[PDB]
RNA sequence: UAAUAGCGCCGCAAUUCAUGCUGCUUGCAGCCUCUGAAUUUUGUUAAAUGAGGGUUAGUUUGACUGUAUAAAUACAGUCUUGCUUUCUGACCCUGGUAGCUGCUCACCCUGAUGCUGCUGUCAAUAGACAGGAUAGGUGCGCUCCCAGCAAUAAGGGCGCGGAUACUGCUGUAGUGGCUACUGAAUCACCCCCGAUCAAGGGGGAACCCUAAAUGGGUUGAAAGGAGAAGUCA
C-alpha cells in the first residue's frame, strides 16, 4: 500500500464547467444531503453504532429510488455511484463521529443505571473483589483478544465492575490489593458524561471515480492531455499539470492505449491509476462559480506499479486477494445470477494478470530492519535522531535538529514565532473574533515534511532497517516532563523561579506538532521501503541519550 | 576536625542550617557524602551550595584499572588457593557484562559466585556459577 | 528622560568530547584544525540572528533512453505544463472615494497578552509635506520592560435622570468590520507590447565559450498526499 495522489488543473470552456457545476451544485450535492439525512433516520442505525460496520449496501438500497426523483434526476451513472459512494463513505465519517456520540451517550446512561461505587456494591452485589479479580486474571494474563471481547461484553454489575476492576488495576501481580477507585471513578466520571450527554444528547462534494477507467484520456491536437469522464463524454477537460507530475500522466494515456491495443487483454487493475477525485478549488475574487473556483483532478496513483518490478509486487498482490475472493465465494451455494457475474469477473482478472505492460526497471533495495534509526521528539529539540546498532552498542551517528534541516533551520525559529503570534492572537480572539487563519501559512507542514525528508534519507544512507517513533499518546506527559527538567536544571530548588520560568518557556516555546510529524515520516519511510516500529520514550537524559535509548528500547521489544 | 556526613541528603533543609553553623563557628571541615541526588538537596539550599562547593566525584573505574581490581579482588578478598583463573578475557567479559564497574557488583557478584561454587563442592569457580549470577542481575 | 531585570533566540568565546580530526595500534592513542555534540557565557570597535503591509502560470529542484559508474553521481542524448507549498532576492507601498454597519464613552481611580512609539521638514498645536522599513528598550525580539494614552481588560468607587431587566448623560466622538469602485508594484539579468479558465512575442546588457557571428551558452534555490467528515481545546 504505497498509494499517494497526484493532481492538474483541469481547463474547459465555460459552458463546458457551467454544466459541471450545475450537475454537482444544484443537484449532486443535495443528493448526498438527502443520503445522509436518511441514512440518519434509518431504524437500523443504532444497530450500526453498536458495530463499525455499516452494511455493504444499504446506502445504494436507499439510492434507487432516489434517482428518480424529481430533484435528484439526470445525474450520470458514475455522477449517482460517485454520490452513493459519497453518502456510504462522507456519512461513513459522519455517522462514525455520530456513533461515537449516540452510542456514547447510551453507554453512559447505560453505565450510570448500572455502574456503581464500592459502597453500592457492597450494598447491591457485594461481591469481594480480590477474589474475582485474581480468578479474571488468572483466566486471562495465563490469544487474548477473546479475553479482551469478554471484557468488552460483561455489562451485569458485579460481572463489569470486577471484570473493569481486575483490568485497570494492573491485571498481574500488584502487591496493593486496593483502588475501588477504577470502578469509582468509573461510574462517576460516567456520571458526568452522561449530564453533558444529556444536556446535549459554498463547495460541492468532489466525485470519487472508484474505477480507473471512468477518465478516459486522450491527446489534443496540440499534444496537451485531455480528460472525459464516464457518463460525460461531451465534456472534454484539458490536463494542465506540472512537469514533475506530467509522467504518471503520459502514464495514464500510455497504460490506456496499451490495453486499447490489446483488445482488452490487459487488466485495467494493474493500470498505474486506481481512482480520482474531481474536487473544485476555491478561488479569490468574484464571479460566477464556475470562472472562479479552478476544477482539479486528484488522481491515486499507486507508486509501486510505476517499475516493472514493483508491478510483479502488485501482480501478486491482486491475485492473492482475489483468488481467495474467488475461493470464499466458492463455498456457498446460493449461486445467484449477478453472484456469478461477479465470479466471472474475478477469473477474467487473473487471466488478464499476467499479461504485463511495458515499466521501468528497478532493483527494489531489499532492507535488513536490524539498524534501528530512532528519533525522539521533544519541546527544546523539536526532533533529534540517532542510528544505532542493535547488536553492537554504538551509535554509528547522531544528528540534531540543527543539522537535520539543514538550511530549513530559519523556517524552524520563525515558525515558532509564528506559532507564538498565532496563539497570541487566537487567545486575544476570545470568544467573538473575525477568522483566526489571518497571516496563517502552511509553513509547519513544509517544516514537518523537510525534516522527515531528512530523517528517511538519513536512514537509508546508513542502511537502516526500520525507523522508531514515540508513540503519540506519549506526547503530552513527555512534554510537560521535558519543561519540569528544564526548570530543575534552570532553578535547582527555587520553586518560585521554576514555576516562573515554566510559564516564561510556554510563551516563547510552544508546543511543536507531533501528529504531521509522525505521520510525515510514516508517509516517507513507507514510499523508500523503511518500516516503522514505535517504542517508549525515556523520561530524562539527554535529547541524544533519549534518542539513542528510545531505538534500544524498540529493538529489545522487537526480540519479543 | 572533620565531620564526614555520609548520606547527607537524608538529613532535613532545616538542620543545614546548623551543619551551617558547626563549620561556620567551630571551623571544622564538614564532608557531606552522597548520591548525586545530595546536589539537588543542596541545589535548593542557598548557602548550602555556596559553603559547599568544593567536590570529588567517584571514579566508575572502568578499562585497565577496572581490569586490575578485578585480580585484585581474587588474592585479596577471595583468598583461594591458587587455580590459575587469572580473570581471563572472558571472565573479564563477563564482569564488565554484569557489574557495570561499580565495585559493589564486582563484590557482590564475586562473593556470591565463590559461596556457590564451594557450597556445590567445587573448588574454584566455575564459568558455569559466572553466568548464573550474571543472568540473575540482569 | 527612560527602558532596568526576566524570558526566548542568535552569534562570540571558553571548556569538555566524538558522530569529528588525525594516526594506525584497529579499536585504542592523541587532537580540537574543519565538521558536529554537550555544557556555560558573554553581547566586542562584532559576529550571527532579525516580526510593517503587499506584487510573478517567476527561476531552481524534472521524466525517459544511452554511457561511465555497484550504486549515488557525472555526462550525453530526447522531452517539458503552468499544480500545492517553503525560502532567498528584487520591487512596490505606507492607500483614496462611496456607502452599510459593530462596539465604547456622565465622572473618577487602579491598569489589562490594551493601544500607540520611524527619519526629516513645517508647525511645534494636531496635523500636514517629503521620505520610509533601520521603526521605543537590549546583538535581536517578546505578552517582558520604558514612555505617553487608556471609555473600548477586569475590578472598585460614584453623580444625577428614568425604570425600579436595567437604561440615559454619546460626538463619527474614537476604533473596528463589510461591500463597491479605484492607487502602486504584476517581477527573478533588464526593458517594452501582450496574455492571464491562457500567449507569448519582441528588444537590450554583463559575462563565458567563441578572435568574433541576438552564433551559442550563463545572469537564486528547495519540498510534496489530497479531499471529506467528526471530536477536543
Ligand atoms: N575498598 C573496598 N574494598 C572492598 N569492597 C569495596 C570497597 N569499596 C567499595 N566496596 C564494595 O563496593 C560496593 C559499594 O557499596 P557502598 O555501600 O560502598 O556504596 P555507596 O556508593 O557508598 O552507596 P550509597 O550511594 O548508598 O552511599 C559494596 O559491595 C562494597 O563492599
Amino acid at each position: 500500500a504505497s498509494q499517494i495522489t497526484i493532481q492538474a488543473r483541469l481547463i474547459s470552456f465555460e459552458s463546458n464547467r457551467q454544466q459541471l457545476w450545475k450537475l454537482m451544485a444544484d443537484l449532486n450535492t443535495p443528493l448526498i444531503n438527502e443520503l445522509l439525512c436518511q441514512l440518519g433516520q434509518h431504524p437500523d442505525f443504532e444497530k450500526w453504532q453498536q458495530k463499525g460496520k455499516l452494511p455493504s449496501t444499504v446506502v445504494s438500497q436507499l439510492c434507487q429510488p432516489l434517482k428518480t426523483d424529481p430533484r435528484f434526476a439526470g445525474q450520470p451513472s458514475r455522477l449517482y455511484m460517485s454520490a452513493i459512494h459519497i453518502v456510504d463513505y462522507i456519512y461513513k465519517s459522519w455517522l462514525a463521529i455520530q456513533k461515537r456520540l449516540q452510542q456514547q451517550l447510551d453507554g453512559k446512561t447505560r453505565w450510570l443505571e448500572m455502574l456503581n461505587s464500592d459502597a453500592e456494591l457492597v450494598e447491591l452485589s457485594g461481591d469481594t473483589l480480590e477474589a474475582i479479580r485474581v480468578k479474571a486474571a488468572e483466566i486471562l494474563a495465563i490469544l487474548s483478544k477473546t479475553l479482551f471481547d469478554a471484557y468488552q461484553e460483561t455489562e451485569d454489575i458485579k460481572s463489569r465492575s470486577a471484570i473493569s476492576y481486575l483490568l485497570k488495576n494492573g491485571c498481574k501481580l500488584t502487591d496493593k490489593e486496593e483502588d475501588s477507585e477504577k470502578f469509582a471513578k468509573r461510574r462517576r466520571q460516567v456520571e458526568i458524561q452522561i449530564q453533558r450527554l444529556t444536556e446535549k444528547l459554498s463547495l460541492p462534494f468532489p466525485l470519487v471515480f472508484e474505477t480507473n477507467e471512468d477518465m478516459v484520456w486522450s491527446k489534443n491536437q496540440k499534444g496537451r492531455l485531455c480528460v472525459h469522464f464516464n457518463g460525460l463524454s461531451d465534456l472534454i477537460f484539458e490536463v494542465y499539470c506540472g512537469n514533475r507530475q506530467l509522467h504518471w500522466f503520459q502514464r495514464f494515456l500510455e497504460d490506456q492505449q496499451t490495453k486499447r491495443k490489446s483488445k482488452n487483454q490487459h487488466s485495467s487493475g494493474l493500470f498505474t491509476l486506481r481512482n480520482g477525485h474531481l474536487v473544485w478549488l476555491e478561488g479569490e475574487g468574484k464571479g460566477e462559480p464556475w470562472n472562479l473556483h479552478h476544477l482539479t483532478l486528484y488522481c491515486c496513483v499507486d507508486n509501486r506499479l510505476w517499475t516493472e518490478e514493483g508491478t510483479e509486487i502488485v501482480r501478486q498482490e491482486k491475485a492473492d486477494e482475489i483468488t481467495k475472493f474467488i475461493t470464499n465465494m466458492k463455498k456457498k451455494s446460493d449461486l445467484s445470477d449477478t453472484q456469478q457475474a461477479l465470479i466471472q469477473r474475478k477469473q477474467s482478472t487473473l487471466t488478464r494478470i499476467n499479461n504485463s505492460f511495458e515499466r521501468p526497471s528497478q532493483p527494489l533495495y531489499q532492507g535488513q530492519s536490524h539498524i534501528l534509526v530512532g528519533v525522539s521528539l521533544g519541546l527544546e529539540k523539536p526532533a533529534t535522531v540517532a542510528v544505532v546498532d542493535a547488536i553492537a552498542n554504538k551509535v554509528l551517528a547522531y544528528r540534531s535538529i540543527k543539522q537535520l534541516l539543514g538550511d530549513n533551520y530559519e523556517l524552524l525559529n520563525r515558525q515558532r514565532r509564528q506559532q507564538q503570534y498565532l496563539s497570541h492572537e487566537r487567545h486575544k480572539a476570545q470568544k467573538n473574533f473575525s477568522p483566526n487563519q489571518f497571516g496563517a501559512s502552511e509553513l509547519g507542514q513544509h517544516i514537518d515534511r523537510l525534516l522527515a525528508k531528512a530523517i528517511v534519507a538519513l536512514a537509508r544512507t546508513y542502511k537502516a532497517g526500520s525507523i522508531v517513533l514515540p508513540k503519540l499518546g506519549d506526547m503530552r506527559e513527555v512534554v510537560q516532563s521535558e519543561i519540569q527538567a528544564i526548570a530543575e536544571q534552570k532553578f535547582p530548588g527555587y520553586i518560585e523561579g521554576q514555576q516562573k520560568y515554566a510559564k516564561q518557556y510556554r510563551v516563547n516555546v510552544h508546543r511543536w506538532s507531533y501528529g504531521r510529524l509522525i505521520q510525515s515520516i510514516q508517509s516517507k519511510a513507507a514510499q523508500t521501503g523503511i518500516v516503522i516500529e514505535e517504542g517508549k520514550q525515556p523520561i530524562r537524559g539527554s535529547p541524544h541519550d533519549k534518542a539513542k535509548e528510545l531505538a534500544l528500547s524498540a529493538y529489545n521489544l522487537r526480540l519479543t | 576536625e572533620m565531620l564526614i556526613i555520609d548520606e547527607a541528603d537524608r538529613l532535613k533543609p532545616e538542620t543545614f542550617a546548623d551543619v551551617r553553623d558547626i563549620a561556620e563557628d567551630l571551623g571544622i571541615a564538614v564532608v557531606l557524602v552522597g548520591t548525586d541526588r545530595l546536589d539537588a538537596v543542596i541545589k535548593r539550599d542557598e548557602q548550602v551550595l555556596e559553603r559547599f562547593r568544593a567536590h570529588l566525584r567517584f571514579g566508575k573505574l572502568s578499562g585497565e584499572d577496572f581490569k586490575n581490581t578485578v585480580e585484585m579482588w581474587e588474592q585479596m578478598v577471595l583468598k583461594l588457593p591458587v587455580s590459575s583463573n587469572l580473570k581471563s578475557k572472558e571472565m573479564l567479559r563477563i564482569l564488565t557484562s554484569a557489574t557495570e564497574g561499580y565495585i559493589g557488583r564486582l563484590d557482590e557478584i564475586l562473593r556470591e559466585a565463590a559461596i556457590r561454587s564451594l557450597s556445590r563442592g567445587l573448588k574454584k569457580i566455575d564459568k558455569a556459577v559466572l553466568q548464573e549470577v550474571a543472568k540473575e542481575y540482569k
